[PDB]
């Protein structure tokens, strides 16, 4: 079932020869998911999952090296027998072509039926475990989905498309919003399929088109503007999915090292280009573990941002939290509420559904939590400064008034009485001296002949230009704006 | 244990 | 190693079957642990974990029968053949005798030295795996400890405490706060040492003792008011472990009807009698799905209480937690804020300490979300009563009270501005009609010769015994003072 | 997934 020129790179015995398949995969015209997704789970498994070496089986073999910082002698490698891999691979291949058979789907040349696709989505679905908990870590690859029949809820949908290789369809793509997964296929690939549940209700549109969501306006289809993968990109989408995470408190250096380089192999090759959120899993690695002659993390955020605007019409939130994140960590206030701000600027042309909750919760840790503790923080580095710049004050109205502007024409109200306390709070932790020389102005004249400034996009932002401006704040008032 | 990958 | 009077009861092939051996061990004047553990570790296996059944595996077996509801035809059950359990248990044993060896620990007639117990505790502590999740479901029997090498935080203790009984020191027991274990040793067993970690952070304080902890008057350690265990509740504890979640949303039918039976199998016993906890999980169990000829849940969440107040200076916190549940779901408010107050009366003489952080959360839900919910609801059942009985007002107040009074002499505030806009929100639920019959009085005389009325322990809620009967509640005001 | 066991 392999071809001759990927069986040859075996076997791997370390995180260089795994590289090397990747590299050389990734180089062919159809880079094979399903032999790349096997590696990567079957390595994971032994450094992540299961780290007490096995004695009794005299098929699985590691590999010694010299350890990484002076602490330590010598790691041990899980070697990747080609016997082993090829075996799994097989398995697969068998299950599919065996439980889906082209015989019946008339293909008109290089497009795949919608019966096609919703078939091997159900062989993929029902061969699905009944018994396990659909957060649990290290289930994303096939390895998983082949060995324990455990996969989450992204792995599903990635192992669809990785079946459909397996059958031959080359239309076939996932599609990849910042917290979804689907298909898309047909002539130019604008048929789309859901294929795997989301959240923690197993409620699932199997079989149903994204387009209801999509003009729904919600954050969970983007707007339409959605990744629509490549094979280039669903192998970057597979490096991402890499979770080192042995424990709660612990990671596995060498899985640390793998996605790191993966990565940037990735980026090299300029497969990273259209995928913002790789280059922010890249920039937050280097952060902690840079590596010489490689870009600053803070360049990388930016060529995410970058990517953002010019290939899906800036409607990706996740870009400016990365930074801010990147800031927030660094203690920089002034950069950090700057990006927290442009975030809101985003999430304002939105509705808040039902679906779209682990972004709430993200503006909700930043408004109720990460900020009023920077603020906090910084009351007591000057008593022993940006708690006394105006632009400060405006980045964290802008950040309020976009998180407003979402609000509006939502099913679903997003602020309710809790935001407000800490609205009031960082408010009350800058000196009207400085709420004051923020000038806020609806407008002059528009378009062009031929402090600072902030203008408001929310109604309700709008309504309480002057009690933010107060030098006492009307603890009272604002609440009762706020919520509406 | 488990975030959407490439989860910020 | 087994003795022949525990053989002879299996194999096990039904939930009534393992009652059996359970009945017929707790006969005995040691029933073994170990045994037991395996048991209920080997049947959640196959139930829960991986119930996917194996046909190439001609030692293990399974049992058929009719499902229990008109839905399904038959259920299959896994049969416990004397020869696997056996095995396991030998196994188990030899870790033990063949790691520790009691040839240098004299023992003066029925003691166990503390280095002794220190020890048997590392043996099973270096025993344990490096690679998991230290919060994942089954781990908790010494199945899993045996088999996988993971055991959960309490666990852990029960481990150690089996070990001991397995080498034959009979005077090591399992102490049981409501979210801890450790253990108690020594002659009158009054000696105690901490055997497993607490919390997210990997923070032990093993061989050090629980004294410091009892006197910091934490709730992690009771104030001394703790279970010091026995083997019947030791039976017990392990019993209500079981954990019947097959996945986030699924559960294991016979794994709940095994847990049921065996809770009241132990209540018949009289086993239950010290257990507030276990009479709780018994009762909560009742209220879904009733046995016939068997007390209420309301019955069993009282006795509950009653066991703590007799038992344990009604310094326990969870039989109330456990009642204000049953009514909050049963829609009975009164009832309900009634024992939430009841709950504050008892953490009013305790301190919030860095461990505590379980029932800090536990308190915050209630504060800030179930009752602010179950108010909400009340104001839209009338308009279409409760909402306008003083007596329940005070409920709140006094709830708010003994939350005021933990806080002081604590090392953390308990309060913070964000406790404030829900004890605001909740106060305006009340018509000032109601608010002012209830009467706030601190005292007239004290001790006795030969609308509804309040007294407040805390200096802060005193402070504010005005605000809160205002016809109009002052919000800027109220904050203010509930921080300090 | 996990509790203290008998917690409610």
């Amino acid at each position: 079932g392999l071809k001759a020129a990927q069986k040859t790179l075996f076997p791997l015995r370390s995180i260089d020869d795994v590289v090397r398949l990747f590299a050389a995969e990734l180089g062919r015209e159809e880079p094979d998911l399903v032999l790349l997704s096997l590696v990567l789970g079957f390595v994971e498994h032994f450094l992540a999952v299961n780290r007490v070496i096995p004695t009794n089986v005299p098929e699985l073999t590691f590999q010694p090296s010299p350890a990484p910082d002076p602490p330590g002698g010598l790691t041990y490698f899980p070697v990747a027998d080609l016997s082993i891999i090829a075996a799994l691979y097989a398995r697969f291949t068998a299950q599919i072509r065996g439980a889906v058979d082209l015989s019946l789907y008339p293909r008109e040349g290089g497009v795949s039926s919608r019966e096609l696709v919703k078939k091997v989505s159900d062989v993929i679905w029902n061969s699905l475990s009944r018994s396990y908990f659909k957060d649990r870590a290290h289930i994303q690859s096939l390895f998983s989905f082949i060995t324990g029949t455990k996969l989450d809820s992204s792995g599903v949908a990635f192992a669809v498309v990785g079946a459909c290789q397996a059958l031959g369809l080359r239309d076939v793509h996932l599609a990849l919003s910042e917290d979804h997964a689907w298909v898309v296929f047909g002539p130019n690939g604008e048929q789309t399929a859901e294929v795997t549940w989301h959240g923690k209700g197993n409620e699932d549109r199997r079989g149903q088109t994204v387009n209801a969501g999509v003009a729904e306006r919600s954050w969970l289809y983007l707007k339409g503007s959605y990744m629509r993968c490549d094979r280039k990109m669903e192998v970057a989408f597979m490096v991402c999915a890499i979770n080192p995470s042995i424990d709660l408190h612990t990671d596995s250096l060498e899985l640390l090292q793998l996605q790191q380089k993966l990565l940037w192999l990735l980026y090299d090759l300029g497969h990273l280009e259209r995928y913002p959120m790789a280059l922010g899993n890249l920039a937050d690695l280097e952060e902690l573990e840079p590596t010489p002659g490689r870009p600053d993390p803070l360049t990388l955020y930016h060529k995410g941002i970058a990517s953002a605007k010019t290939y899906y019409r800036d409607e990706h939130i996740y870009p400016y939290m990365y930074l801010a994140g990147y800031h927030c960590r660094n203690r920089n206030v002034r950069e950090a509420l700057q990006a927290w701000a442009d975030t809101a600027t985003v999430i304002q042309d939105y509705n808040y559904c039902r679906e779209d909750e682990e972004i709430y919760k993200e503006f909700f840790e930043v408004a109720n939590d990460v900020i009023p503790n920077l603020l906090k923080e910084a009351a007591s580095l000057l008593e022993a400064s940006a708690l006394q710049d105006p632009e400060c004050f405006a980045h964290l109205l802008r950040f309020y008034d976009g998180i407003c502007k979402w609000e509006e024409g939502s099913p679903t109200p997003v602020l309710h009485v809790g935001w407000a306390t800490f609205l009031v709070q960082s408010l009350g932790r800058f000196e009207g001296q400085v709420r004051q020389k923020v000038r806020i102005v609806s407008g002059t004249v528009a378009g062009t002949a031929r402090g600072p400034v902030l203008t408001f996009q929310s109604e309700k932002m709008k309504g309480m230009k002057e009690l933010l401006v107060a030098t006492k704040i009307n603890s009272s008032a604002i609440k009762l704006q706020l919520t509406a | 244990r488990w975030x959407f990958p490439a989860r910020p």
